[PDB]
């Protein structure tokens, strides 16, 4: 079914763009620690 | 057939996932060690 495979597409579009999105905040929290650590030192 | 086209679109989805599930974890991780050497630096 076209409609069937269509909506793997979108569900995995979306989980990847959720990621993505986890990966983003992520890398500002590494950013926050690497700053603070600086600082301390 | 009619859905070779979405199907490879999937694929290439599928092998990103894969990657950016591990990426996750190397950041978790990393962001484990920072964690603990703020810690330290801390109390």
């Amino acid at each position: 079914q076209i409609e069937w495979a269509k909506a793997r597409v979108e569900k995995l579009r979306k989980r990847n763009q959720a990621l993505k999105s986890q990966t983003s905040e992520l890398q500002r929290q590494i950013a926050e620690l690497e700053a603070s650590n600086a600082e301390l030192k | 057939s009619d859905i070779l086209g979405m199907l490879k679109s999937l694929h290439q989805l599928q092998v990103e996932n894969r990657r950016l599930e591990e990426q996750i974890k190397n950041l978790t991780a990393k962001k484990e060690r920072l964690q603990l050497l703020n810690a330290q630096l801390s109390v």
